[PDB]
């Protein structure tokens, strides 16, 4: 269920891709494929609680030296 | 039932702008608005950052990191706080925590200190948190004070003191790595079974070590799961690193035409896409600039540790493969290091770094952020970073080292009533 | 009608008005006396200390629910004098039942914490009592007294 | 010509009568009179120096509130001795924990482009004092203070010290 | 410069006691209670005896039963009564009290002897209103 | 007279000293007391001298001999060890198992500079810091 | 709380002049003690030496070293240091704490200028001169 970013038919399939990477210029740096997608979904207008709403944040360097 | 509740909230404005500084080494908090279980939460920080008139002109950047956690108010008041929801209108209010007299002595919390020296913990500890998990070297040891009291000026007026970026000095093999094991034995005889399962034993330790650390990571380790919170990890949510750079600003008159002085001027968005508040609690969002470390005095492990041996210049895989730390000093990286302070270095690791190089002639100058002379205290005083180090580049500290405009664009989609009933009673 | 039940205490005092409260002028001597209560004395003691608590609250219109500790120390640390507070505690400490109030709500208080929030109260450190007014004032407008 | 808009030394719109009348040289000059806040002017129009060795001198406390150890100080004053009494001149830093009366033990002394004729004393200038303490409990001071081995006579006039610790705006109507 | 509520509410002890004279104590007792001579391993009951007995006061003096003193009051009475000599014996005496704060807060934090010692030390240096009286002198 | 932080110990150590005795030999009072420099090979020898009188100054006074006091074991090394030896002695001190530095409640081990502070200050009582054979 | 800064300060001086081996060469306890003053590229020497008064023994016998706390620093400097150069002298130091700080885990790094102003009062209550000593040259090598 939960998505999280990435640390530091078919035509339309490929088209929501493009529009997950989009995003992950915008929400950082990259995303797990399957977040990435739900990441596509999301509607900046729907005030009612979207799944892309759920994410943590993952940074390369704490998690391989453990501190900023 | 509460039922269709998972949707219908209005989106509130908790968007404001602050005008802020900080000294150079130090995690400052920039702004901290409360969510409540069930809001969704939306930033979109932008504004300038800058350095002092710096007394010479533009020479080395510095790095600039905007973080912003999440720390649900269970793992502050815990449990006290169970019970608090749980009671209601009834309970005994959440706790405080004091501060020292001073204006600016709540400061590092991104509050003026109020009339009573009393801030909710949570503001607190949510810090304390934060420091001890993110930005302390995990070596180093938790940061424990009950309310800032405790704090020196420095530390609670300013934000407390991070550590240098990654370093071959300044980010060494924790500081008891190791560095053989033994297994007892008869006089005349080694247990070959026993020998198996002392090393079974020294791998499990090694990687649990590293790799392990957290309830979750052993459980997990088991192919189950778990929601264990208590470590109180806080939540990090969104950083963005800039690097933070402006323009000289040339000299032009008469006394002074070859002169000039450095502005740093940088603009910058730090934006935090709508994220999901599942109970109540505190969102900090704090800043850290950092010069890189470059010092005017390092070495190349190899041309100073002197007389080089095969292992040392060979760069065998198969030697640095099965060969643990070795125990660097200081003076072998270091144009003048206390060689009584040594730490433990990754056998390899000389090829796998390359010092940053200050040419003598800057050396004895005035105004350049290289580190001067080499650190002298322990392995984390040596890591940590002094700040006034960098006065000396500044024409004035008289608004701290780096200050920075900024408007916290924040809307919040939560649900509070109208001004109806609100305010009409009725 | 806003006076915060600390000032009632203070300015009931500086003036001194037992009359306010309910204590004859001798009453408000014996509590306020330097002359140490003995066992025997006890009860008017507490008669005494209570009278000023459930007092100065009604000198302020709070209805009255059974009264709250930070309350009961201001007024220990107010009237009784220094010789009497430990046993000025000591005597607002049980949950001594009276059918003239709610022990709906009757709590044991508890003595040494009772001591040490007076102790405190004494020292110059008012929030203590304000921070709990403020509690006090909520729990019952939601309660629907106000 | 354009007016000039630049003093080494501002003095404060408001000036003190010194109360005090008899002054007597020391090695332990005596401070003139209580020293206020950050900028004063102090001015005399009888002022009998008991002959003996030593100085008195004049002070503004440091105010410590703006980050910055090196800040500048300035003393403005003109001084008229009855007699000339060959002494110098200069401005003194010294710190105290306590309201000083006297120029204590250990001080610190600099040069002030001043200029001398006879027994007169005329001086505009400024120069930068650490005005951080150096020593935890104090409060640093700096003043003016003439020193000679006088010998008793009488000096008039006045003057005034200065802390550049913030600007003081003045009107320049081409602005 | 800091006037910590810890601080403050020793202070406001110190005080507490001037006033409040009554102890229980013989003459003898607040001898070396007060007394410079140092005490030994065999007195420690001695010493807590009276070292108590300053900080229960009248409750003790009368029959009253006792109440866990906030720590800032154990201080001030070691800091008040016990001199010099005997301050930090007279904590490990005393150890186990908590501070005022965690009274209050329901985080039981009972304070080791070392802190105790700390904080009367410290409680100690608002020496001035710490000038005896020989109608202290004057309770048996 | 922040000397004040020491009496305790320091007049415990008098007394012990005067009448009873520690866990010494005569020799082991010697490295402890001498003004041989101590060497690397030394530390142990040090250290279980150094404790010794520890513990002894605590049990004269009733004190248990667990979390040694930092105040006391500054007065002895301070009172005991030669001045050609105090700071390696504080060195050993270092960590050492009993001692047990509380602030704000937190029980750190004994860092070496502070104890030679402490030492350093507690040495500024130099009457009685006149350690006499006889004399 | 200063009495007794100075007071450690002094003791510091009896603690030192006792100090069993100076791991100084001859020369080198001149840049450090002679009257020609320092030019700024000799501070690192001065630093050693100045260093080596205060970790002495310890570096030759093989302890590791760790921070004096200042009083020391200052009586060392006040003591071996020439007037001509106490001053860089001071500001090569600058950065350890009071003894009091130490003692009471508050990190404040005591800046040049007090490092001075404290050497300098140890300097003037001193009285156990060096020159007095010259025979301390004795304990000055590897023997």
């Amino acid at each position: 269920m939960e998505q999280l970013t990435k640390n530091q038919r078919k035509k339309r399939d490929e088209i929501e891709a493009g529009k997950s990477y989009c995003s992950r210029r915008f929400g950082g740096a990259t995303c797990d494929d399957k977040s990435a997608q739900i990441y596509a979904r999301f509607d900046k207008n729907d005030w009612r609680i979207q799944p892309a709403e759920f994410y943590r944040f993952h940074d390369a360097e704490v998690n391989t030296f453990g501190y900023f | 039932s509460n039922i269709q509740t998972g949707a219908e909230r209005m989106p509130h404005d908790l968007s404001h702008l602050g005008f802020l500084a900080g000294q150079i080494g130090r995690l400052i908090t920039i702004s901290t608005t409360p969510v409540i279980a069930g809001d969704s939460f939306e930033m979109d920080a932008v504004g300038a950052l800058r350095l002092s008139p710096l007394r010479r002109g533009l020479a080395i950047d510095s790095t600039v990191d905007i973080f912003t956690f999440y720390v649900p108010h269970r793992h502050v008041y815990g449990e006290q706080w169970i019970k608090f929801m749980k009671d209601g209108v009834n309970a005994t209010p959440l706790p405080t925590v004091n501060t020292t007299g001073y204006i600016d002595h709540a400061a590092f919390l991104g509050t003026i200190n109020p009339d009573t020296n009393k801030i909710p913990k949570h503001l607190f500890q949510g810090y304390l948190n934060i420091y001890n998990n993110y930005f302390k070297a995990p070596w180093m040891p938790d940061r424990t004070e009950a309310n800032p009291n405790e704090l020196n000026q420095d530390d609670a007026r300013f934000g407390f003191r991070c550590c240098h970026l990654k370093n071959i000095w300044t980010a060494p093999l924790p500081p008891e790595t190791e560095l053989s094991r033994q297994m007892t034995t008869s006089t005349t005889s080694i247990d070959i079974m026993g020998l198996q399962a002392a090393y079974a034993n020294l791998h499990t330790d090694q990687e649990r070590d590293y790799f392990m650390q957290r309830y979750r990571d052993v459980i997990s380790s088991f192919g189950g799961k778990t929601s264990y919170d208590a470590d109180n990890r806080p939540l990090l949510v969104m950083r963005s690193n800039l690097w933070a750079s402006g323009y000289d600003v040339d000299g032009t008159d008469q006394t002074s035409l070859g002169q000039f002085s450095g502005r740093v001027q940088q603009t910058y968005k730090h934006s935090v896409p709508r994220f999901f508040v599942p109970e109540h609690g505190t969102m900090f969002t704090l800043a850290l600039v950092r010069f890189p470390p470059t010092a005017t005095k390092e070495i190349q492990y190899l041309n100073a540790k002197g007389a080089l041996t095969y292992t040392d210049i060979a760069g065998d895989p198969v030697l640095y493969g099965n060969l643990p730390p070795r125990e660097i000093s200081m003076k072998d990286v270091f144009r003048s290091g206390d060689s009584s302070k040594k730490f433990k270095i990754a056998e390899g690791q000389w090829y796998r770094y390359a010092p940053s190089y200050v040419s003598p002639a800057y050396h004895l100058l005035e105004g350049f952020p290289f580190i001067q002379e080499p650190p002298s205290g322990d392995l984390q005083e040596r890591v940590l970073i002094r700040h006034h180090d960098y006065d000396q580049c500044f024409q004035s500290v008289q608004l701290l080292q780096w200050n920075s405009q900024v408007k916290f664009n924040v809307t919040v989609y939560r649900n509070l009533p109208t001004t109806r009933d609100s305010i009409m009673t009725s | 009608q806003s006076v915060r039940f600390q000032t009632a205490l203070a300015s009931i005092k500086l003036i001194q008005a037992s009359a306010v409260l309910d204590l004859t002028e001798d009453d408000f001597d014996f509590l306020t006396s330097n002359k140490v209560w003995i066992a025997t004395d006890r009860s008017r003691a507490r008669r005494c200390v209570e009278a000023c608590v459930y007092g100065t609250l009604d000198f302020v219109g709070y209805p009255r629910f059974p009264a709250p500790v930070e309350f009961i120390a201001a007024v220990i640390a107010y009237y009784v004098h220094p010789v009497n507070i430990q046993t000025a505690c000591l005597i607002m400490e049980g949950a001594e039942f009276t059918e003239n109030i709610i022990n709906g709500v009757e709590r044991p208080v508890k003595a040494a914490e009772l001591f040490a929030f007076t102790l405190r109260v004494r020292a110059g450190n008012t929030d203590v009592l304000t921070d709990a007014e403020e509690n006090v004032r909520q729990k019952l407008r939601a309660e629907g007294v106000m | 010509m354009f007016q000039t808009f630049i003093s080494r030394h501002n003095s404060n719109f408001f000036s003190d009568k010194l109360v005090l009348t008899s002054v007597t040289p020391a090695s332990s000059a005596p401070v003139l009179q209580t020293p206020k806040a950050t900028s004063s002017t102090l001015y005399f129009d009888s002022l009998t120096v008991n002959a003996g060795n030593g100085g008195f001198l004049h002070c503004i406390q440091m105010d410590t509130s703006v980050n910055a150890a090196n800040q500048v100080v300035s003393v403005g004053a003109d001084i008229a001795f009855d007699a000339d009494p060959k002494f110098f001149a200069c401005l003194v830093r010294f710190e105290s924990s306590s309201v000083p009366t006297t120029l204590p033990t250990a001080y610190d002394v600099y040069p002030l482009n001043g200029r001398h004729d006879g027994g007169y004393y005329t001086v505009k200038d400024c120069v930068t004092i650490d005005v951080l303490p150096r020593t935890p409990g104090n409060n640093v001071y700096v003043g003016f203070m003439v020193w000679s081995n006088f010998t008793a006579t009488k000096c008039r006039g006045l003057v005034s010290l200065n802390q550049v610790i913030k600007e003081i705006i003045c009107l320049q109507p081409l602005k």
